[PDB]
C-alpha cells in the first residue's frame, strides 16, 4: 500500500517525512481522517 | 484548597483581577494503574468528603461551585505546545529546541530516565519547573507579570518554611520549581526527587488525545441525600477541638456511577481503556 | 535472584522473582486467612493486591519444596 | 590494507568487448560507457524508477535478471545506474558497461567478484 | 476499592473541556498562552 | 628461555548437525546407507546435490521445509607459566562460534538440479580479548579518552573501508564534493549529508561497518589506521591470573609476617549475541539503505566488551 516506509513522501505516498518525528507524527499523514489511536500509535522509548 | 482569585501556575492573563472568579478552574490529574474498567468492573467513584459550609472554618453560603471528574484519555501535555517537557534534560550545556516553544526552553534530546543527578549545581539548573526557566528568564515569556519575583507563579515553598496558618503554608507546596533540592536539610526541603515531566503514566510518551467521560457534582450549602450522587450524610454534633472548643461537622458520601457519564468529550465509547483520572474545581467565587 | 518480592510496599502487583518451579502464593493479610491463591509460573510472576485493602500481608510462596514465607506491604 | 586498482584493466576489458562485438558506445567523463538502443515519450536524483534490467558479465553469464518491472529509488543504486538512468526518458532502453569502481567496488560480493565489469540492459518504463 | 487519595500521585492538570471537544470554555482549544488564562490557584496536599 | 611453561591444556569441541527434509526413500531393517555411508556417521559434506541428482529428493515445486545446518566450535586453551620460583601465572584463551544456516529448496523437473532458495545464516560469537590498555583511563559523565578515540576513529575506519571499496584508482566520493553536494532543506537527506561531511559516500558515522571496528580499536587500545576491520576475530588474546607468594621470602621471615600472597585476575571478552546474514546484501543494484549506507554482509544489534579484574588485587597476609 501507500504506507510503505521505504517510499516515505516520494511521489504519491500517504506519509510525509514528519512521520519520522514523534512531535509531528500526525502531521506526517497526507490523509484527513487520521486518529492517534486507530490509524497509528507512537512510543518514545519502546523496548525490544 | 482552591483560590479562584489567585493566579495559577503558568497563567499569563493580563486582566485576571478583573475577571469573574467563577470562570476559572483549578485541576489535578492522575494515572490509573489498571486501565480496564470493563474487566475490573469498576462500578463507581466513591468519596467521603467534608461539607465546607458547616464547620468552624465554613465558606460563605454564596460560595457554590462544581467539581468535575474526567475519566479516560486526557492530554498530559500540561503546557500545550506538542512537546514533552522533562526538567532533568535542562541546563546551560544542553541542546534546546531552536525556537523557544511558547512556554520556555524544552530539551531537544531524547529522555532516557526520569531522574535527576545528585550534583547541586545541576539540580539548581534543572529543577526550574514546567516552564523550563529559572524564575529569572521567566519574564521574557510571561510578560504581563515580568515585574514579579515569580512571573510564572510556579515556585515551590516548603510548608515548614512558609508563614501563616496551615492552609497558607501549603499554598505553594505544589510549585514545580525548586521542589527537588538535593539535600534534605535545605530550608526548602524537596517534597520530591523526581523531575517534573509532562508524562504522568511513566510510559515515556506524552499523550495528546482528549477522549474521556465527564461527571460532575455540585458543591452547595444545602446538599441533601437522594440527589447530586449523595448517598449518605453523617452529621457530627460536637468534636473536641485542640483549642478546647467544639465544632459541628457534616460528612457527605458521593457515589458517582461510572456507567452513566454526564458528558462525553471526544470519541470514546467504552471503558476498556481508562488511563487517566482528572478532577477540577470551578465556579467558586472565594477560597474553597 | 534467589527470591525477591521486588515492590514490598506496593500500591500495585507483586513481581515475585524465584526459580523455575512454579508458585502457589497466598495472602492472609492481617487476621486469620483470606487466601488469594494465584498460580504464578516461572516467567509470568505477577500478583494482584491492588484492590483488596492496605495493610501488612502474609504470603507463603511455594516453589514445590521451596516454601518461603514473608510479609508484604499494601503501601 | 590490500587496496587494488582496476580502472585501466576495466577500461581495457570494456574496449575489448566493444571491439569483439560490433558496438559503438559513447563514454562519460567518469569511465561509464552507455548505448541508448531506443527512447520513448528525465529522472532526477530523487525519483522512483521502474526497470526491467538484466545484468551479466563480459562473458554473457547473467548475475542479476529482472524480467518483471522492479521499482527503485535511484539514490540507492550503484553509481553506474545513477549516471546512466538519467540519460533516457520513460519507455527507453539503455545498455551500461559499468566498471568496477562504479559498480560493486574492488572487493565484490556474492556472485560478483571484485574488479569485474558489469554489463546492464535496462528498460526504464516508469518514472513514478 | 482502589484508593485514589494519595497526594503525591496527583499532578497539575491540562486545561479541560466541559460540554464537548468543541467547547472553548477554558480556552482548551487555543494554541497560544491563552491556553492557560483561566487557570486559578489550586493546592492539593495532606496536612503533615 | 621458554622452559617456563609447565602445562598447555587444549580443549576443542566441534558440534555439527544437518536436517534434510523431503528425503523420499525409506530405510532397511539393519539401517541404511542410501544418502551416503558417511552421512549416517556424521559426514556433514554436501549431500543435497548428490541426493537431487540421484533423484531421491521431493519433486514438489512448492516445498515449504527448510534444509538446516548447525555448527558450533569451542576452543578452551589454557597454559601455566612459572617465570619466578614463587610466581604462578595461568593464561586462558576462550573462543566460541555458533552458526546456524537455513534455506528452502527445489529440484528442477529436468536434470534434477538442486536449487537453493533464500538461504540465510545466524549465530553467536564470543572470544577472549584484552582491553587493559584503556582500563584505567578516567571515565565519567563528563570525560572519557576511550570515547574520544571512538569518536575520532570513525573517520579513519571509513576512509580505510572506502579505499577498500573504491580501489584507489579514482578519488573517493564524499558528502561534500561537487558530485554529492549538500541538498536543500526540502530534501530528506539534508541532515544525513550535513552530519557527515568528509566521510565517503557509503560509509557514514552510523554505518555498522564503520563504527564497529572503530569501537573495538578505541576500547582495546589499538590504532585505527592498522587494526582489523573485520567483525569476527581469529586468535583469542590470553586472559591471565597471577599469584605471587614471593614477598615473604626476601625479609618477611622476621618482618612480622607469617603468610603473604598477592593475587590478580584479568578476564576480558568480546561477544556478539546474535549476528545474521542481511537479506538486503544481494546482487540487486540497490546497494544503499535509507541512511545512504552500504548494506553489510553480516548485521548485528549489539556487541559486548566485558572486562573484569576479579580481583584487581588481593593482598592477603597474616602477621
Amino acid at each position: 500500500n501507500k504506507y510503505d516506509p521505504a517510499t516515505i513522501g516520494q511521489a504519491g505516498s500517504f506519509l510525509n517525512s514528519n512521520i519520522r518525528e514523534i512531535v509531528t507524527a500526525k502531521s506526517g499523514f497526507n490523509n484527513t481522517n487520521v486518529s492517534e489511536a486507530t490509524d497509528y500509535s507512537v512510543l518514545e522509548n519502546a523496548r525490544k | 484548597t482552591y483560590y479562584p482569585g489567585e493566579r495559577g501556575p503558568y497563567n499569563n492573563n493580563p486582566s485576571f483581577g478583573a475577571s469573574n472568579p467563577s470562570a476559572n478552574f483549578g485541576g489535578i490529574m492522575r494515572a490509573l494503574n489498571s486501565t480496564n474498567f470493563e474487566q475490573g468492573n469498576v462500578e463507581y467513584i466513591q468519596f467521603w468528603v467534608l461539607d465546607p459550609y458547616v464547620g468552624n472554618g465554613e465558606s460563605p453560603a454564596t460560595n457554590a461551585g462544581k467539581i468535575y471528574f474526567n475519566l479516560g484519555e486526557i492530554s498530559e501535555d500540561v503546557l500545550k505546545d506538542g512537546r514533552k517537557q522533562y526538567e532533568n534534560g535542562l541546563g546551560p550545556d544542553q541542546v534546546m529546541v531552536n525556537p523557544q516553544p511558547l512556554w520556555g526552553d524544552v530539551p531537544a534530546s531524547q529522555s532516557l530516565i526520569y531522574a535527576f543527578d545528585t550534583n547541586p549545581d545541576n539540580r539548581k539548573n534543572q529543577d526550574v519547573g514546567l516552564d523550563g526557566l529559572p524564575s529569572s528568564r521567566e519574564g521574557s515569556i510571561y510578560t504581563n507579570y515580568a515585574g514579579e519575583a515569580d512571573p510564572a507563579g510556579d515556585d515551590y515553598t516548603y510548608y515548614l518554611n512558609a508563614d501563616g496558618g496551615v492552609l497558607e503554608r501549603y499554598k505553594n507546596y505544589n510549585g514545580t520549581e525548586g521542589n527537588s533540592a538535593v539535600s534534605i536539610n535545605d530550608p526548602n526541603r524537596g517534597s520530591t526527587t523526581l523531575p517534573d515531566v509532562e508524562d504522568i503514566n511513566r510510559d515515556n510518551t506524552m499523550s495528546t488525545i482528549n477522549a474521556y467521560y465527564e461527571y460532575s457534582i455540585d458543591v452547595k450549602p444545602g446538599m441533601q441525600v437522594g440527589e447530586n450522587y449523595i448517598t449518605d450524610i453523617r452529621e457530627v454534633t460536637n468534636v473536641d477541638l485542640p483549642n478546647g472548643g467544639t465544632t459541628n461537622a457534616r460528612w457527605i458520601q458521593f457515589k458517582i456511577p461510572v456507567s452513566q457519564p454526564q458528558n462525553t468529550i471526544g470519541n470514546i465509547t467504552d471503558f476498556r481503556s481508562i488511563r487517566f483520572m482528572r478532577m477540577f474545581m470551578t465556579g467558586f467565587n472565594s477560597q474553597m | 535472584s534467589d527470591f525477591l518480592v521486588y515492590p514490598n510496599p506496593t500500591k500495585s502487583n507483586i513481581s515475585f522473582l524465584f526459580d523455575n518451579e512454579t508458585a502457589s502464593v497466598s495472602i492472609y493479610s492481617l487476621l486469620g486467612q483470606k487466601l488469594i491463591e494465584k498460580q504464578i509460573t516461572n516467567q509470568n510472576p505477577v500478583l494482584s493486591v491492588e484492590g483488596l485493602t492496605n495493610g501488612l500481608y502474609f504470603y507463603t510462596f511455594d516453589a514445590g519444596s521451596l516454601h518461603k514465607t514473608g510479609k508484604i506491604i499494601k503501601q | 590494507d590490500e587496496v587494488k586498482d582496476y580502472t585501466a584493466e576495466n577500461e581495457k576489458e570494456i574496449v575489448d568487448y566493444l571491439a569483439q562485438n560490433n558496438l559503438t558506445a559513447q563514454r562519460t567523463n567518469s569511465g561509464l560507457y552507455y548505448i541508448i538502443t531506443k527512447e520513448g515519450s528525465h529522472p532526477t536524483l530523487n525519483s522512483n524508477i521502474t526497470v526491467i534490467y538484466k545484468g551479466y558479465f563480459t562473458n554473457g553469464k547473467v548475475f542479476d535478471e529482472s524480467t518483471e518491472g522492479v521499482s527503485y529509488s535511484l539514490r540507492t543504486l550503484i553509481p553506474g545506474w545513477k549516471e546512466g538512468i538519467p540519460l533516457l526518458k520513460s519507455g527507453g532502453e539503455i545498455q551500461l558497461f559499468v566498471p568496477a569502481h562504479l559498480g560493486y567496488g574492488s572487493n565484490g560480493n556474492k556472485t560478483v567478484p571484485g574488479g569485474a565489469v558489469l554489463i546492464f540492459e535496462i528498460t526504464l518504463v516508469s518514472v513514478n | 476499592t482502589i484508593d485514589m487519595r494519595s497526594a503525591y500521585a496527583w499532578s497539575l492538570a491540562s486545561t479541560p473541556f466541559i460540554t464537548s471537544i468543541n467547547d472553548n470554555t477554558f480556552n482548551a482549544n487555543s494554541n497560544t498562552l491563552e491556553y492557560g488564562f483561566k487557570r486559578a490557584k489550586l493546592s492539593w496536599y495532606t496536612i503533615d | 628461555v621458554l622452559t617456563s611453561i609447565k602445562n598447555v591444556q587444549i580443549n576443542y569441541t566441534k558440534n555439527s548437525g544437518t536436517v534434510l527434509p523431503g528425503y523420499t526413500p525409506s530405510v532397511g531393517f539393519l539401517g541404511t546407507s542410501k544418502p551416503s555411508l558417511g552421512f549416517v556417521f556424521g559426514s556433514q559434506d554436501d549431500v543435497r546435490y548428490e541426493a537431487a541428482k540421484r533423484g531421491w529428493l521431493t519433486t514438489y515445486q512448492d516445498f515449504n521445509q527448510s534444509f538446516t545446518q548447525v555448527s558450533n566450535k569451542l576452543l578452551k586453551v589454557t597454559a601455566n607459566i612459572d617465570l619466578l620460583p614463587d610466581l604462578k601465572v595461568d593464561l586462558s584463551m576462550d573462543r566460541s562460534y555458533s552458526e546456524n544456516t537455513s534455506e528452502q529448496y527445489s529440484v528442477d523437473p529436468s536434470t534434477n538440479e538442486y536449487k537453493p532458495l533464500s538461504p540465510y545464516t545466524y549465530g553467536m560469537f564470543s572470544i577472549s580479548t584484552v582491553m587493559i590498555k584503556t582500563a584505567f583511563s578516567p571515565s565519567d559523565e563528563t570525560q572519557s579518552a576511550a570515547f574520544d578515540d571512538f569518536r575520532s576513529n570513525r573517520l579513519i575506519i571509513a576512509n580505510r573501508l572506502a579505499e577498500g571499496h573504491y580501489g584507489s584508482g579514482v578519488a573517493i566520493p564524499r558528502y561534500g564534493d561537487a558530485n554529492n553536494p549538500i541538498p536543500a532543506e526540502t530534501d530528506p537527506n539534508y541532515a544525513v549529508y550535513t552530519a557527515n561531511q568528509g566521510y565517503p559516500i557509503g560509509y557514514t558515522k552510523s554505518n555498522q561497518a564503520v563504527l564497529l571496528p572503530a569501537f573495538l580499536a578505541a576500547y582495546t587500545g589499538s590504532d585505527a589506521s592498522s587494526s582489523s576491520t573485520n567483525i569476527f576475530r581469529s586468535f583469542p588474546i590470553p586472559n591471565w591470573s597471577i599469584k605471587y607468594n614471593g614477598l615473604m621470602r626476601y625479609k618477611y621471615f622476621k618482618d612480622k609476617f607469617k603468610r603473604f600472597s598477592l593475587q590478580h585476575n584479568y578476564r576480558a571478552s568480546y561477544t556478539i549475541n546474535q549476528f545474521r546474514s542481511n537479506f538486503d546484501y544481494n546482487s540487486s543494484p540497490k546497494v544503499q539503505d535509507v541512511n545512504t549506507n552500504f548494506y553489510n554482509e553480516i548485521i548485528m544489534s549489539n556487541v559486548n566488551l566485558v572486562e573484569q579484574f576479579s580481583p584487581l588485587i588481593r593482598m592477603d597476609f597474616e602477621l
